[PDB]
């Protein structure tokens, strides 16, 4: 049973979220 | 002063000299410079005034008993084909926002026709420029709302609203069709202002040299 | 201008290499300007934060692919028929052809048929569905954001940890071994317990139901009652079947060794076994080192009483506590000559124990697994060892380590140099010299001249585990004797079943062609560790250059004086290293994949004869099984193994252009961009722009790195295209 | 922008200003060598690297020590 | 395979889109001087 | 296989008591020549780790001989890992013998 | 008096905080700040568990169903909509709740920091409140461990031991889970 079209649009906002984790880690090593 | 989420810490850019100012542009579109800031705000000014124009139409298309707005595209039969309507939509809308870019070009606001001010009943102040900024953000969520139950439901937004009158408890955002990505964001926007909260907690407001445009 | 901000030597460079530097340069803290070593450890430990969210987001990223685009459904039920998938293929430049030639697997449209092990690794640990695959990629999602959301705390100042912090060994290891490594293997343990050995018989647990069921009927009382022989009593039986519960059993922690006759895969049960041991053993192993609770051990006492009388070894280990301990440098060389050990004792041990189910059944699997760990571990040792050319470079004191085992180690390194040479050179010599000789002998009609030196050692070991095929009927190999008859309820059937049968990898028959392979293995390992010994020993100076320390660690030379300088510096022997590891995993995967291509036709013969000879490795080996790589795409047409054959001539494209970089040097490119500088900026139509930075040629050191760079992606590229089309075209 | 050294092992056989394309070193007096005078390097803004006088220096082991460093125009020989 | 269209919007994403924005925005930081 | 109760409370006890009477003196020997782990010649403590200071809880004890909670608990779980050693190993019926 | 008669506290005293022994082995409250956070985190993780304790025995008093199986219940709204709400309303009220210790570094609720109407606010009290919020975050551990092992509520538990402590302890129920587990 494939998952559903729901499931991958949640996995890809909580992306979107841990990109924006990521860009913060990110500056606050530039820093 | 009300900011975008209690006791927020609004920008360095964002004092409040403009108007609707609380303090949220997590994506710092115009913090560099305040010309094209002002044209930001020229944007959502017309984007608010066409949004409460289409929300007008809809909620009262939707009430006198007509079928759906998104489907009243083919329920439209009179004279004029197409191709003449459309030649004289974009001719007409021309010339109209032609003069708005004159008038915008020329006071620094908008206006209808050769009149760059245009207020022939005469109502025009800092408070209800204020007015006018709110109700038209309210009437632009209020399009995405009537756009997304389009896409979602089969049902008007009065209809929507009578569905949820019924059931509050079981017909609402969180749903099957698009509630768990709704209830993602929810637990995702529950937390995030804290953590704006925990960043000025542990590394202040020192303004970054990075955006989230790449300047 | 101000591009590189942490170093502004750099940002003053009108040129080129301002840029090229400031990629290169950027990951060197220590070199950055205004660095302390307070915030040299906080970025470190940042960076590790960093790294780590970038291994779980590319974990979470396989199971999301496989549960979204994959066949892992259709795969458990038919583990030996359908080909895992791992991910669809969205390329716009398909013509109709290759998007027919990439639609296998019972796929809606092209995909790519995995190699990677993923679908064997978590059917056996229990996963059947994708809505588990997919779960387990959102809690993946949601700690490697947790992950990033610690890096950056730990960069605020409030949290910052203090540097003895980090210089806290004691506690460190203690930790690590104790929880890191004791507690996550107890976790592991659970784990199989509770949801791996269910899932293995045909009984589904997971979070809703795992509270509800129980792992073994006599629960927790055995185990507080010291009855734990109760949880090995009915093992799996030999007519087992994996996911079913057809003659499964009750028992959690079975003994028994060998191979699972259906999976021909190690036991879940001997696995939950001995993570459970080890797991003992690492938190016993984790209380040894004193911290705050006035029991335990100073490390750097131990290291102060390890030295033997009559001066055998100088001052002993006098101060390589502080040595290790100030030296991040000498760390990394320890944890990368570690892993890079580790990382070759798991591609020795899953071809031959293998692990998941239904592997060592999958051709392309385990080779390409195998390959992969090989050149990993390759890598990681050549930076063990340049980075303990980095010590010798930056963080050796004289000073401190007077009289220890690294000044004794650095007083004699000619001695140690010198019989590393000695040893290669012993090594290239006789293994050539036999090798070509095989050659002629074969060349001209008579086999039977050929020297064929029977690898007696090797099998005698064999024949010490328990392979009766040499006999000597040495130690298990004979059931009379003490360690045959002291495991014989134990593991000693299991694993005579498997050592007795040629069905698997558990120690193959050997021959005088992998006699010869072997001593060409001795001398890759050994011509490489001269490269990268003499080149740590000789980084602080040499007879040609006594002040090298004060160059640091990478130079281009010294300049054509004393005769020539070219290539001295640590850095280049590290380079020249590279290929030398690069030639000896080669050799070490060639040899793998010729005999596991000879054992999975049937036909052992092929490398039994064919191996002691190298046109025999030529022939037999390069240019038969290129056959259906190569015809990947022709003017007939194209099939699936046209992306391997794709490859195939990219990697040789990405060699040739490491060639070019390899051979001409920094001279001929500088005058030829100074004549095209001359040509630009008085072409017209063309002066209206202007280069910001100066064009110039690549210099020694960076052109060098370049090159190497495009050597090792050409070879592993060729390599990986070459084994994966050889293998899945043909399995 | 090299860093150029002279050390108390010159013997002042002028050789390395000989040998200079850019004339970074020369001469100033002394007295710790025979022939009272050693090399000095004023101008290593000019100093492109060849080590040429390294190349000239007969001392072992040699006095006129070119450390490679920051690159500027001139560093890096640049007629462009 | 759910959501066939997102393959579709992704792709480009990242092999135009965002690679073009990126390379773009590292060319005008390199040579920003005045950062 | 001989009751966990008696097995596991023996060993215990014998190993506090063998820790406390007989292997205290060589213990404590053994402490006070390799003392605190000291890193660039102070403690980790004197180097700025308060996470690495001697816990109070164990540096006063009315023990006459200042058998600790840690030493305790130290030879408790000793016994406790030779008491579920011998137990679980007396528990298997197999012929373990090289004979 | 301390947790161990015979010790001296490493940095604590009854002068400052609230229930203060020398509780503190593995030294966590060597940084001031992280001293009055982890304060602040023990109080309010006192509070929950307190709140969780009573209600959990007043709703087994009253009947309803079991504390670990009340979620699996169904309930006029879905767990989706509840759990999404909740999540609002408690951002909300925890939003402020760390506003009002970034000024202040007391507790409260809403805009009242701290939140004491009425007085009735003493340090004695303090102590009172402390060590009633360790009692009950034993308790909740105390419930869930019980509730993992025995499929029973608090009281059922305390019943079931009171009509036979020699056999009905947490010893007695290693042995009654292959019964109660199938
Ligand atoms: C804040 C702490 C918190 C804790 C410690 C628990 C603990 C628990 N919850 Mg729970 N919950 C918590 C908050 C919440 N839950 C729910 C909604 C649910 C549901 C819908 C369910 C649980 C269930 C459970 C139990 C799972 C055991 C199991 O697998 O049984 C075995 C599971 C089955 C036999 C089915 C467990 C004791 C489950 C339960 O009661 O199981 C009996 C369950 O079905 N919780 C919500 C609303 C969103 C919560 C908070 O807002
Ligand atoms: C504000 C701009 C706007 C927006 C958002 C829409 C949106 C929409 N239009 Mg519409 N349209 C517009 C301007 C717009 N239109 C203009 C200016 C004209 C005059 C040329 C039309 C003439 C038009 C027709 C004739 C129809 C639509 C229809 C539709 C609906 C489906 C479109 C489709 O997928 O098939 C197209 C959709 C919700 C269709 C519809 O009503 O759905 C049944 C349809 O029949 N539109
Ligand atoms: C019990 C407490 C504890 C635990 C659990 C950890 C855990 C960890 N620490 Mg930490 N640390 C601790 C205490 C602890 N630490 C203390 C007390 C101190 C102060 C003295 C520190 C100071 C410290 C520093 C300075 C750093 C860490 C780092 C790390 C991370 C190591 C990198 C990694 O994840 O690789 C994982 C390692 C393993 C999985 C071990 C596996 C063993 C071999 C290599 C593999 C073989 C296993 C098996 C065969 C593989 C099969 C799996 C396969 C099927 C996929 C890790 C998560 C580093 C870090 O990453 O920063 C965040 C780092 O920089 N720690
Ligand atoms: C850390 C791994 C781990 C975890 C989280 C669990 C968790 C669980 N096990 Mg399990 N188990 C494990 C490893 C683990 N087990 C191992 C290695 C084995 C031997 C192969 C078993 C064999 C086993 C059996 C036979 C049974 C369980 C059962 C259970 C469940 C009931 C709890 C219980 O046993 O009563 C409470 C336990 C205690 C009061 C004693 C715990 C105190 C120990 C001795 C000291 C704690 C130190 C330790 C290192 C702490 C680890 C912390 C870690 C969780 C982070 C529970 C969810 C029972 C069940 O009903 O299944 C649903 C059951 O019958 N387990
Ligand atoms: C835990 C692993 C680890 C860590 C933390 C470090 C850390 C460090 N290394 Mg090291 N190293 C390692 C492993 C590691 N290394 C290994 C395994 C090797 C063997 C390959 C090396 C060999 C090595 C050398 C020779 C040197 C360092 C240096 C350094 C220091 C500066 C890094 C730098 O130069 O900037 C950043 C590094 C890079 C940006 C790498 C460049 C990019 C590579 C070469 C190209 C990759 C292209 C890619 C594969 C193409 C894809 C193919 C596809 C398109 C087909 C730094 C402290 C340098 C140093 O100490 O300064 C004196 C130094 O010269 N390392
Ligand atoms: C197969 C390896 C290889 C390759 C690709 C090259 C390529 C090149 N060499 Mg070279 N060379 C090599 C080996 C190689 N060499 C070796 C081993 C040596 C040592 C003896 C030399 C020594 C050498 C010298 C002395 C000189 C060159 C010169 C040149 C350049 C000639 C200009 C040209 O051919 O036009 C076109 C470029 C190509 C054909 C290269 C491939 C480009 C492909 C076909 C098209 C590009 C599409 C691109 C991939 C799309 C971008 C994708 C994007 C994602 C990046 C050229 C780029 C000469 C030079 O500087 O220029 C005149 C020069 O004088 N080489
Ligand atoms: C590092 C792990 C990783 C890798 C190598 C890939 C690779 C790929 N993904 Mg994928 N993805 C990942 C993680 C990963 N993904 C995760 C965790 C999710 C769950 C949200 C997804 C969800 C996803 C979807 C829905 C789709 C892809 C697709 C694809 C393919 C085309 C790329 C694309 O257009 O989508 C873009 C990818 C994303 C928007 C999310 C990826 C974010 C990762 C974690 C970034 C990691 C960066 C890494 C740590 C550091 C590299 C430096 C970089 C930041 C510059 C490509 C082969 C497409 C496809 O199926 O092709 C047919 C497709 O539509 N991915
Ligand atoms: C890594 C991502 C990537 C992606 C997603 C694509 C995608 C595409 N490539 Mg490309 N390419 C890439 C990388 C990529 N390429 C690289 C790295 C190279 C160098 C090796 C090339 C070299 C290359 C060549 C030589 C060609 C393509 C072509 C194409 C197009 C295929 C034909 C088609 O669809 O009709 C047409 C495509 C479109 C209609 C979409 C583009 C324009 C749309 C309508 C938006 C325009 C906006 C504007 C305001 C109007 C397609 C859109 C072919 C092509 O069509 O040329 C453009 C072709 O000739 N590519
Ligand atoms: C905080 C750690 C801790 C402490 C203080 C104790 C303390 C004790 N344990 Mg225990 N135990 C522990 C952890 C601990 N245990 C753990 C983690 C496990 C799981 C492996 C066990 C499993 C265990 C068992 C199975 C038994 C004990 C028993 C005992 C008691 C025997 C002492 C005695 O003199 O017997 C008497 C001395 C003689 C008869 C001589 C004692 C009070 C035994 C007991 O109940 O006492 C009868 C016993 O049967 N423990
Ligand atoms: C450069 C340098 C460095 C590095 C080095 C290295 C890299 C090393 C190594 C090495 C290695 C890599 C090693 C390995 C090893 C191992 C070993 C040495 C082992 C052992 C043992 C034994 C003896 C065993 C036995 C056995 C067998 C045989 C099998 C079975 C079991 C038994 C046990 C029986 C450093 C930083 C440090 C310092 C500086 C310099
Ligand atoms: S060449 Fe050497 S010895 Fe001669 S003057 Fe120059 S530095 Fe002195």
């Amino acid at each position: 049973m494939p998952i559903a079209d729901y499931q991958v649009f949640t996995a890809l906002f909580l992306a979107l979220a841990t990109g924006i984790f990521a860009v913060r880690l990110g500056v606050a090593l530039y820093k | 002063r009300p900011t975008w989420y209690p006791g927020a810490t609004p920008p360095k850019y964002l004092d409040g000299t403009m108007l609707g100012d609380y303090g949220f542009d997590p994506l710092r579109l115009g913090s560099k410079d305040k010309d094209v800031l002002k044209y930001y705000r020229e944007g959502e000014l017309t984007n608010g005034r066409w949004a409460m124009a289409a929300v007008a139409g809809i909620l009262f298309t939707d009430l006198v008993g007509l079928g759906p707005w998104w489907e009243a595209g083919a329920k439209v039969e009179s004279s004029f084909d197409l191709k003449t309507l459309i030649i004289i939509e974009v001719v007409t809308f021309a010339i109209l926002e032609g003069f708005r870019v004159k008038a915008y070009e020329k006071t620094g606001e908008t206006g209808l026709g050769p009149f760059a001010p245009f207020d022939p009943l005469n109502m025009r102040s800092d408070e209800t420029r204020l007015k006018e900024l709110k109700n038209g953000r309210l009437a632009m969520l209020a399009f995405l709302g009537f756009s997304s139950q389009a896409a979602v439901q089969g049902k008007g937004p009065i209809e929507c609203l009578q569905a949820h009158l019924a059931d509050p408890g079981h017909n609402n955002i969180f749903t099957s069709s698009v509630g768990n990505e709704a209830l993602a964001a929810v637990l995702v926007l529950s937390i995030t202002p804290c953590l704006i909260e925990a960043k000025n907690r542990l590394q202040g407001t020192d303004e970054e040299e990075f955006r989230p445009l790449p300047w | 201008k101000l591009f590189p901000k942490f170093s502004q030597a750099l940002a003053q460079d009108p040129t080129t290499r301002r840029i090229w530097f400031g990629i290169a340069t950027a990951h060197d803290f220590e070199s950055h300007d205004g660095m302390t070593e307070e915030r040299l450890y906080q970025k470190i430990f940042a960076s590790h934060f960093g790294q780590l969210a970038i291994i779980f987001l590319w974990t979470s990223g396989n199971l999301f692919h496989v549960a979204w685009q994959g066949n892992f459904e259709q795969w458990v039920q038919d583990p030996l028929h359908i080909r895992p998938i791992a991910h669809a293929i969205w390329d716009p430049h398909f013509g109709q052809p290759a998007v027919e030639a990439f639609t296998r697997g019972g796929a809606s449209g092209p995909v790519n048929i995995s190699t990677s092990g993923v679908y064997q690794w978590w059917y056996t640990i229990g996963l059947r569905t994708n809505q588990e695959l997919y779960t387990g990629s959102i809690f993946l999602l949601v700690l490697a954001a947790l992950f990033l959301f610690a890096g950056w705390l730990h960069l605020q100042p409030a949290f910052q940890p203090a540097l003895s912090w980090f210089k806290n060994a004691e506690s460190r290891l203690n930790h690590h071994l104790a929880g890191l490594f004791g507690v996550s293997s107890l976790a592991w343990t659970g784990h199989l317990v509770h949801v791996a050995i269910p899932e293995s018989r045909g009984q589904h647990v997971g979070w809703d139901n795992f509270l509800t069921v129980l792992p073994h009927p006599a629960g927790l009382t055995p185990f507080f009652t010291g009855n734990w022989a109760a949880y090995a009593e009915n093992p799996d039986s030999a007519s087992h079947v994996f996911n079913t519960a057809q003659g499964s059993g009750t028992a959690i922690l079975t003994f028994l060794g060998g191979f699972h006759p259906q999976t021909q895969s190690l036991w879940l049960t001997d696995m939950a076994h001995h993570h459970l041991a080890i797991a003992v053993i690492f938190i016993l192993a984790g209380h040894m080192y004193r911290t705050i609770f006035g029991i335990g051990h100073s490390m750097r006492e131990i290291l102060e009483a390890q030295t033997p009388p009559s001066g055998s070894l100088g001052a002993g280990h006098k101060g390589l506590y502080d040595t290790v301990n100030n030296s991040l440098h000498f760390q990394l060389g320890l944890a990368l000559a570690s892993v890079g050990t580790i990382s070759s004792l798991v591609a020795q041990h899953m071809y031959s124990l293998p692990p998941y189910a239904f592997l060592a059944q999958d051709f392309t699997t385990q080779a390409a697994l195998y390959t992969h760990h090989q050149y990993i571990a390759g890598f990681i040792m050549c930076g063990a060892f340049a980075h303990g050319a980095i010590f010798f470079v930056r963080d050796y004191d004289p000073a401190q380590n007077r009289g220890n085992v690294l000044a004794r180690i650095l007083d004699h390194k000619e001695a140690l140099i010198s019989h590393l040479s000695w040893a290669s050179l012993f090594l290239g010599f006789h293994t050539l010299g036999l090798y070509v000789h095989n050659d002629v002998v074969q060349a001209f009609g008579t086999p039977e001249k050929q020297i064929l030196i029977e690898p007696v050692f090797a099998q005698w070991i064999q024949a010490a585990h328990g392979k009766t095929a040499y006999g000597f009927d040495f130690l298990l190999s004979s059931a009379t004797s003490a360690p045959s008859l002291a495991g014989q309820a134990l593991w000693l059937p299991g694993w005579l079943q498997g050592i007795n049968s040629d069905a698997n990898s558990l120690f193959l028959t050997i021959g005088p062609g992998d006699f010869l392979v072997h001593h060409a293995i001795a001398l890759g390992l050994h011509t490489t560790t001269l490269i990268l010994v003499k080149g740590a020993l000789d980084a602080r100076g040499s007879k040609l250059m006594p002040d090298k320390k004060d160059f640091g660690y990478s130079f281009p030379c010294d300049g054509p004086g004393r005769g020539g300088t070219c290539d001295i510096s640590a850095w280049d022997a590290f380079y020249l290293a590279v290929f030398w590891m690069l030639n000896t995993i080669g050799w070490v995967t060639f040899y793998w994949h010729w005999k596991h291509l000879g054992i999975w036709q049937g036909n052992v013969n092929q490398f039994n004869e064919s191996s002691t000879y190298l046109m025999g490795w030529l022939r037999d080996y390069l240019w038969l099984n290129s056959s259906q790589l190569i015809n990947g795409y022709n003017p007939f047409g194209m099939n699936s193994l046209s992306v391997w054959a794709w490859m195939f001539l990219f990697g040789h494209l990405i060699y040739a252009t490491g060639f070019m970089f390899l051979i001409s040097w920094r001279g001929y490119w500088q005058e030829l961009i100074e004549t095209l500088a001359w040509a630009h900026e008085r072409t017209p139509l063309a002066n209206l722009v202007r280069w910001r930075d100066k064009p110039v040629a690549l210099s020694i050191v960076q052109a060098r790195l370049v090159g190497l760079t495009h050597f090792s992606v050409g070879y592993v590229l060729t390599y990986a295209a070459f084994l994966i089309a050889s293998t899945s075209g043909k399995f | 922008s090299h860093t150029v050294k002279i050390y108390d092992t010159c013997i002042g056989c002028t050789q390395c200003v000989r040998a200079c394309p850019t004339d970074v070193l020369e001469m100033v007096p002394w007295d710790g060598c025979k022939a009272n005078q050693i090399a000095s390097a004023p101008r290593t803004e000019d100093c492109v690297g060849c080590k040429r006088c390294e190349s000239a220096c007969p001392t072992d082991f040699l006095s006129v020590r070119v450390y490679l460093g920051s690159e500027t125009t001139r560093s890096m020989g640049l007629a462009y | 395979m759910s959501a066939q269209f997102l393959p579709s919007i992704l792709v480009p994403l990242v092999g135009l889109v965002f690679p073009a924005v990126a390379m773009a925005s590292m060319f005008l930081y390199i040579e920003k001087e005045e950062i | 296989l001989a009751d966990v109760n008696l097995v596991v409370g023996g060993c215990t006890v014998g190993a506090l008591a063998l820790g406390r009477f007989v292997f205290l003196p060589f213990h404590r020997a053994s402490l006070a020549k390799a003392g605190m782990p000291k890193q660039n010649g102070m403690t980790h403590l004197q180097a700025g780790d308060a996470r690495a200071e001697e816990a109070s809880f164990i540096l006063k004890t009315n023990d006459p001989a200042g058998f600790t909670v840690v030493d305790v608990m130290a030879w408790g779980a000793l016994g406790h890992a030779a008491a579920f050693y011998i137990l679980a190993t007396s528990s298997l019926g197999l012929d373990r013998n090289p004979f | 008096t301390l947790w161990l008669p015979g010790i001296q506290a490493p940095k604590y005293l009854d002068g400052k905080l609230a229930g203060d022994y020398g509780f503190d082995p593995l030294g966590l409250g060597v940084d001031s700040d992280r001293l009055k956070w982890y304060a602040e985190a023990e109080k309010t993780n006192g509070r929950w568990a307190m709140a969780a304790v009573a209600g959990i025995l007043f709703t087994e008093i009253l009947g309803k169903a079991k504390w670990f199986e009340a979620g699996a219940q169904e309930y006029w709204m879905d767990n989706g909509p509840l759990l999404a709400v909740e999540a609002v309303i408690m951002g909300f009220l925890e939003l402020k709740r760390f506003q009002g210790w970034k000024e202040t570094g007391t507790s409260g609720f809403l805009n009242a920091f701290p939140f004491d109407p009425a007085g009735m606010n003493s340090p004695s009290m303090a102590t009172k409140e402390v060590k009633n919020g360790r009692l009950a975050m034993t308790a909740f551990v105390g419930f869930a461990v019980q509730a993992l092992l025995t499929r029973q509520g608090p009281i059922e538990a305390l019943q079931s031991h009171l009509s036979s402590p020699f056999t009905n302890n947490f010893v007695g129920s290693i042995n009654n889970l292959p019964n109660v587990i199938g």
